[PDB]
């Protein structure tokens, strides 16, 4: 049951060194390989056998494998280098190929912008169905990673929640979070809140029936 | 020259058995093995198995007892089968060449969804603000399958629009759209949104109004 540990995210301003690290038991015994993957596309072999390039790949990728850490270097990062990156290896113990947990390398190319939140109440038209859907819409933020929390009368609300993944609009990212529930379990409560976290900033919007 | 393509269905239910053919060209299967790998939405790449150049096979432990790989070397076809399906089998499926330890050439990928959902037309609901420019919205709730077109005043509202990605729970999809309008225009001029769902043959207009 071999598993390769990989840090999930790696921010880096354009033209800086990005380092992604892959861990294992005796990772230097076996060869490591790295694949780049851009949203909705097949992986591409960027590095193989620890520190080797296939033809066609840029010279600004560079790998190494010592101790128990494999590492993929991106020197002088660019907009087109941003992607999900995956390390990989073989293991004899049980004949199988094992993939790393993946490192989403984000290449920052503009100021980090705060989100604009809008929290909509349920519609009369929906409430006649005896249902209630709150819509917390998040706009104009960068980079593309937010964290949403819901809270009713000051007690964290998890169940019934679902959030879209981020998605690029014009120049910045956008996302929504929904809270689904019964029509009267909305009318009962005093106040609802969606908390949208981004960077080291929280933005809050209230909604009280 | 050396290319791999995936073919097969993109919509199954938790009963059926999946069947994907990976078609090779440029090279011969007689002297190359082919891997299969999948990837659940926003999750890691998982190796499922391999069928070598010799015809020997080798599968993953967590997949085993319900996964089969075979081929047809004349047509250069490589086959994959997953019986006993569920929601969490839904993923992008890739086929990739074996070359020593690494995977040098990959397919483009084929999305597959496992879902017992039937073609349901959405419920469109308006979204007026709850008490220098205003933003309104349309909630397309509970539909299947994708996609769903969302417009505003039949294309007359191009600027200020924002269509967000669809989200899914208990089978059906949900999706919302919005329009920032100059504060003066609304509500002196009306704003309707136009939702289309070609799968359910449904076109539904909905005026957004103060409450």
């Amino acid at each position: 049951s071999y598993t390769l540990t990989q840090p999930p995210l790696v921010s880096v301003a354009l033209g800086q060194k990005a380092t992604i690290t892959c861990s294992g038991d005796k990772l230097s015994d076996v060869y490591v390989h790295w694949y780049q993957q851009k949203a909705g596309q097949a992986p591409v072999l960027v590095i193989y056998e620890d520190n080797r390039r296939p033809s066609g790949i840029p010279d600004h990728f560079s790998g190494s494998n010592s101790g128990n850490m494999a590492t993929l270097t991106i020197s002088k990062a660019q907009a087109g280098d941003e992607a999900d990156y995956y390390c990989q290896s073989w293991d004899g113990t049980n004949s199988a190929w094992v993939f790393g947990s993946g490192t989403k390398v984000t290449v920052l190319g503009q100021p980090n912008a705060a989100p604009s939140v809008t929290l909509f109440p349920p519609s009369s038209e929906e409430l006649k169905t005896n249902q209630a859907t709150l819509v917390c819409m998040i706009n104009g933020f960068y980079p593309a990673d937010v964290a949403v929390t819901w809270e009713a009368d000051g007690t964290p609300i998890t169940q019934g929640v679902k959030t879209t993944q981020p998605s690029k609009s014009d120049s910045k990212y956008m996302a929504t979070s929904y809270l689904t529930m019964t029509a009267d379990a909305w009318k009962s409560r005093n106040t609802f809140i969606c908390k949208v976290t981004h960077g080291g900033n929280t933005v809050e919007k209230s909604l009280s029936p | 020259q050396v290319q791999l393509k995936e073919s097969g269905p993109g919509l199954l239910q938790p009963s059926q058995t999946l069947s994907l053919t990976c078609t090779v060209s440029g090279i011969s299967l007689s002297d190359y093995g082919v891997h299969w790998v999948r990837q659940a939405p926003g999750k890691g790449l998982e190796w499922m198995g391999i069928i070598g150049h010799a015809g020997g096979t080798d599968y993953n432990s967590n997949l085993k007892s319900r996964v089969s790989i075979s081929r047809d070397t004349s047509k250069s076809q490589v086959f994959l089968k997953l019986n006993s399906l569920q929601q969490e089998d839904t993923a992008m499926y890739f086929c990739a060449r074996h070359f020593y330890t690494y995977f040098d050439v990959w397919g483009q990928g084929i999305q597959v969804t496992v879902s017992s959902a039937t073609t349901t037309a959405p419920s469109v609901y308006p979204l007026a603000p709850a008490c220098n420019t205003v933003t309104l919205g349309c909630l397309v709730k509970g539909y299947f399958p994708e996609p769903v077109t969302v417009s505003w005043n039949s294309g007359a509202l191009t600027s200020g629009v924002h269509t967000f990605p669809s989200v899914l729970h208990s089978g059906l999809y949900s999706l919302s759209s919005s329009v920032t309008v100059p504060s003066s225009t609304w509500p002196s001029q009306t704003v309707t949104c136009n939702v289309a769902h070609p799968a359910s043959s449904t076109k539904v207009d909905k005026k957004i109004v103060p409450g």
